[PDB]
RNA sequence: CGCGCCGCGGCGAGCCCGAGGGCCCCGCGGCGGAGCGAGCGCGAGACGCCCCGGGCCCGCCGCGCCCCUGCGGGCGUGC
RNA sequence: GCCCGCCGCGGUGCUGACGCGCAGAUCGCUCGUCGGAGCCGGGCAUGGGGGCGAAAGACUCAUCGAACCGCCUGGUAGCUGGUUGCCUCCGAAAUGUCUCCCAGGACAGCCGCCGCCCGCAGUUGCGGCCCGUAGAGCGCUGGCCGGCGG
RNA sequence: GUGGGCCCCUCCUGGUAAGCAGGACGGGCGAGGCGGGACGAUCCGGACGCCGGGCCAGGGUGCGCCGCCGGGGCCGGAACGGCGUCGGCCG
RNA sequence: CGCGAGGGCCGCACCCGGCGCUGGCGCGACGUGAUUUCUGCCCAGUGCCAGACCGUCACCGUGAAGCGAUCCGCCGAAGCCCUGGUAAACGGCGGGAGUAAUGACUCUCUUAAGGUAGCCAAAUGCCUCGUCGGGCAAUUUCCGACGGCAUGAAUGGAC
RNA sequence: AAGACCCUUUUGAGCUUGACUCCAGCCCGGGCCUGUGGGGCGGGGCCGCCCCGCUCACCCGGUCGCGCGGGGACCCGCCCGGGCGGGGAGUUCGGCUGGGGCGGCGCGCCUGCUACACCGGACCGCAGGCGUCCCACGGCGGGCUCAGCGAGGACCCUCCCGCGGAGCAGAAGGGCACAAGCCCGCCCGACCCGCGCCCCCCGUGCCGGCGCGGGCCGCGAAAGCGGGGCCUACCGAUCCUUCGCCGCCCCGGCCGCGGGCGCGGAGGUGGCAGAAAAGUUACCACAGGGAUAACUGGCUUGUGGCCGCCGAGCGCCCGCAGCGACGCGGCUUUUUGAUCCUUCGAUGUCGGCUCUUCCUACCGUCCGCGCGCACCGGCGCGGAAGCGUCGGAUUGUUCACCCGUUCAAGGGAUCGUGAGCUGGGUUUAGA
RNA sequence: AGCGGCCGCCACCA
């Protein structure tokens, strides 16, 4: 997000922000497969055993 | 766009590992005749930082 | 930008420069549009008049 | 709009007025061997994408409905075109 | 280089230094001569200094009537 | 990856000097840092829609939101500039229609030249038909002040 | 070749208006020399080969600056004021 | 957040390569940005994921018809559809009426949920040189309070 | 320095994505590569699937081939098929327009008016309409007369007069009474084949209309009338597709399928004489444009500002000391608009500082008059531009607002003044 | 226009 759009899919904007969801699918192509790849879930929580 | 940072690392040059002055690859002893029918004795020579 | 839309200012002078033409003398007698039942009987009458007939 | 089930009008095959029965005309399905379709299939082979235009900007919300008139005595077909309309049904008596 | 129109030269129901072969000699196409019809195909005389119009003839589309070799011939009518 | 401070490395303010320069980025004073993710030399590696980037679209030999060199290439332009002696005879248009048309065109008009052939008028008078404007008016479609009589 | 026009006189439409914008018959500048309107593409006259003489349109005639005398009178801009001066009409 | 090597991410025209002389206290992809104190509500939309074969969805293959070209049937992988999970994924987080000068209160329409703890005319407040107070002879600046055109919780909130 | 702002060009480029059309790559299925055996399920009367041994292809490891393994007919590779695919590629992103954009749609048609009595005549001129509706709401014949006033009649009926004051699908204008309106009877001219003219107009097309030659019909005793709904609007090329006649061709022959062709309709282009098409640039562009905006000046003067005329009233009384409503007439160019004439191969674009000169619509000082002028102090008018009109707090400010003093008018000069300065504001590139 | 039961999924030269 600190870059320009030419350099990264997260770059650009008048505020630093990703813009779309950062969960990308398993079949995304190289150059496109950034962020969280094929995530089952996200976020911080307890309860795991 | 241009090629992104993760795409440039696969090509090598400045992203290759810094292997100079490494002791070598660390492995178990190779299985041979004597080990399959018995046992072989070795002695610890040094303990070294890699 | 905007330009002029319409005028007829010089057009009556152009219309007059070569005179006002008149239609051909033969347009006043063209058979176009007359009754066919009259134009049939006109041909028949002349073909059987020896003073007018043009058959060989 | 309602159309009569039967109608008496001119027949070309017999040359006189007979009674005809009404039905609705519909465009049949496209053959694969018509010459324009043959030419289109050959032009679309290979790399390059769409080779002919694809019409988008539609305006009419109505087509012209055309009536098939089949002669009762001899089976000669004739067609009547109607003014543009939103519903059409043929009567049902005979 | 190709297309249109105009002028002048030669010859004229004809015209023509293709290429080639022996500034001279010989030299095919082609275009013009008949059109019309998608096509099967059929196929022009009747008048006129010239020009314009009329009338008629040929083809394409339709239709009376008569006939031989026959969905073929002849003679007509109409846009 | 402590503090004052020399060389070194950097480049804050004067919005100082200079700004036809000492100089296609320099000079003076002032200022940041100075044991560390510190500074310097040589060798070697990564090549153009590619590299490299503690990220400014920065840097890649005074060239970078895509280097440089030769060719394709005398690339295309309805757009701006220019387009070289004399006399004589004629002489316009800036309008209608269509156009991804509106700084451009095609067809018509206007004009020139070349012709060819054998009554006429941008005028008045006389005769016949046509029009609904100025004015006038309130019958028609509407609008509007009041006074008498049943 | 042209398909950006513009101005005057009369007649109009939108606008508080405009040297604003849009239409109409005829004329002009464009593409029209010369004189005059001090001065101006278009107003008033007059439309053009090179000269000599004559007549004179439009405008003018104290001096600059070509050309005048006689005679009869008077002595940018609105609503609204004036016992300034000369002339009238009604009582 | 992904991966236990017959793997994962990346290079690369082809053959062949980097991480890797490596092995989960590892390697790779992202966001936030010391400490202290905290980090609320929403899975309806979009995105991602796993568990089921309902409908749809290829060629191949196969049956019936045909002189043959061919026509019509059946069969049906992944995907979508369907059933669930997920916000330190992207993002989102309220109206009207009265009620002791205020409104604890109540009725009401409504959302996937209706902004919690905090902070503020703030480098975020249009109105606006806001109101009050401090300071000055005098302040559109400043500080402190009060409460939102359009403040607010790893878009990290406060200190 | 051939404006970098702004606009135009059928001139670009960087970036984005729910633009249009696609490509690598990856995932999935069958086939060939490809052996040799054993089994189960299902269907149809041999076919489809699925499962599990062996090793010999093919594949992987250990080893100095020093006394060894693991997988396996599946994977890979190849051929064809389907899905994901801004990671990447190429291209597009209408027009008119008192600048462009937002908005609107005189972009194809129709009525009345503008329009100045033939025809024609402009605007993002005025008041509006159309993309449909109807087998009857159509054709024909016969009969009939509407809207209503007045006057009657138990809690619709009758007469009389009735120029249309009703009706005729929907805008507006025009038209119509033994009818063009209403009711009844029978019907399908809301047909077939072939031509011509009118409107718009280049005398091209298209929509729409009209006049005819020949068939076949409907109604009527008959003369007649009828190619929809009284008239002026209600709609669509080439190429392709689809259907309907009656035929012709498939070129060495002939037969059957099939394909093509001559004529006519239908499927549609509303941006309507008819490309297949989303955004962004504060990183930027190119060719040009004063044909066109942002700043001076010019014309205008609504708005701003200043000045008269009249006399309802206020002022104890008392219209005019001082005031003055309702109305009416002007001036100025120090406000802001309106416009687009000059400038886009460039006129440096806010304020302040400094410095000079000018205007009078005069605030203090000078000279006269007036008062609801006793003095003091105020107020009103005429002449008058010589001198004076200042120091500070907050704000880039012009402006404003307060504090203080000898108590404090308003303006112009390219909104005077950047090769005079300053650079706070506005006004590139970082955040 | 295509299957299914107003819903889904898929098709696209005037
Ligand atoms: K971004
Ligand atoms: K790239
Ligand atoms: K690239
Ligand atoms: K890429
Ligand atoms: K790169
Ligand atoms: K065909
Ligand atoms: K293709
Ligand atoms: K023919
Ligand atoms: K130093
Ligand atoms: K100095
Ligand atoms: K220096
Ligand atoms: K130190
Ligand atoms: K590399
Ligand atoms: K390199
Ligand atoms: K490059
Ligand atoms: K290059
Ligand atoms: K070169
Ligand atoms: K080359
Ligand atoms: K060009
Ligand atoms: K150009
Ligand atoms: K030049
Ligand atoms: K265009
Ligand atoms: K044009
Ligand atoms: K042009
Ligand atoms: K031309
Ligand atoms: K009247
Ligand atoms: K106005
Ligand atoms: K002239
Ligand atoms: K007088
Ligand atoms: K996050
Ligand atoms: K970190
Ligand atoms: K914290
Ligand atoms: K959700
Ligand atoms: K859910
Ligand atoms: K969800
Ligand atoms: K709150
Ligand atoms: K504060
Ligand atoms: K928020
Ligand atoms: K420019
Ligand atoms: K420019
Ligand atoms: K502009
Ligand atoms: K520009
Ligand atoms: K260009
Ligand atoms: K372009
Ligand atoms: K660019
Ligand atoms: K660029
Ligand atoms: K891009
Ligand atoms: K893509
Ligand atoms: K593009
Ligand atoms: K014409
Ligand atoms: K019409
Ligand atoms: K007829
Ligand atoms: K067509
Ligand atoms: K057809
Ligand atoms: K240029
Ligand atoms: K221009
Ligand atoms: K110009
Ligand atoms: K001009
Ligand atoms: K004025
Ligand atoms: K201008
Ligand atoms: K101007
Ligand atoms: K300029
Ligand atoms: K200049
Ligand atoms: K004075
Ligand atoms: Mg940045
Ligand atoms: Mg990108
Ligand atoms: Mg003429
Ligand atoms: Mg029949
Ligand atoms: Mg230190
Ligand atoms: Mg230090
Ligand atoms: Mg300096
Ligand atoms: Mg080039
Ligand atoms: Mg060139
Ligand atoms: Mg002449
Ligand atoms: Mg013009
Ligand atoms: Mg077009
Ligand atoms: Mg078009
Ligand atoms: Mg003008
Ligand atoms: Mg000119
Ligand atoms: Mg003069
Ligand atoms: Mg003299
Ligand atoms: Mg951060
Ligand atoms: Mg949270
Ligand atoms: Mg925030
Ligand atoms: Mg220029
Ligand atoms: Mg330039
Ligand atoms: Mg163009
Ligand atoms: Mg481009
Ligand atoms: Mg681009
Ligand atoms: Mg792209
Ligand atoms: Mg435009
Ligand atoms: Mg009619
Ligand atoms: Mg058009
Ligand atoms: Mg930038
Ligand atoms: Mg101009
Ligand atoms: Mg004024
Ligand atoms: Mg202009
Ligand atoms: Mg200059
Ligand atoms: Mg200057
Ligand atoms: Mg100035
Ligand atoms: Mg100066
Ligand atoms: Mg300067
Ligand atoms: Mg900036």
């Amino acid at each position: 997000v600190a870059m320009n759009p030419v350099d990264h899919p997260h770059g650009g904007g008048n505020h630093q922000h990703i813009g779309v969801s950062s969960c990308v699918p398993r079949n995304a192509v190289p150059g496109q497969k950034v962020g969280l790849i094929a995530a089952r879930r996200t976020g911080c929580s307890g309860g795991k055993r | 766009g241009r090629r992104i940072r993760v795409q440039r690392k696969g090509a090598g040059s400045v992203f290759r590992a810094h292997v100079a002055r490494r002791l070598g690859a660390a492995k178990l002893r190779a299985n041979d005749f004597a080990e399959r029918t018995g046992s072989v004795r070795g002695v610890v020579k040094a303990i070294l930082h890699d | 930008a905007k330009l002029k839309n319409h005028t007829s200012k010089n057009q009556n002078r152009k219309d007059h420069r070569n005179g006002i033409k008149k239609p051909k003398k033969s347009a006043y007698t063209s058979h176009k549009g007359m009754c066919p039942k009259y134009l049939r009987n006109l041909r028949r009458s002349r073909a059987n008049d020896p003073r007018q007939s043009l058959r060989p | 709009v309602t159309y009569p089930a039967e109608r008496r009008t001119f027949c070309k095959r017999e040359g006189k007025h007979t009674v005809h029965k009404a039905s609705l005309y519909k465009k049949g399905k496209d053959s694969l061997l018509a010459q324009g379709k043959r030419r289109y299939d050959r032009k679309q082979r290979g790399f390059g994408g769409q080779t002919k235009p694809i019409f988008r900007r539609k305006a009419k919300t109505t087509k012209k409905q055309v009536i098939r008139l089949t002669c009762s005595s001899c089976k000669c077909q004739t067609f009547q075109v109607l003014k543009r309309c939103h519903r059409l049904e043929i009567s049902r008596l005979g």
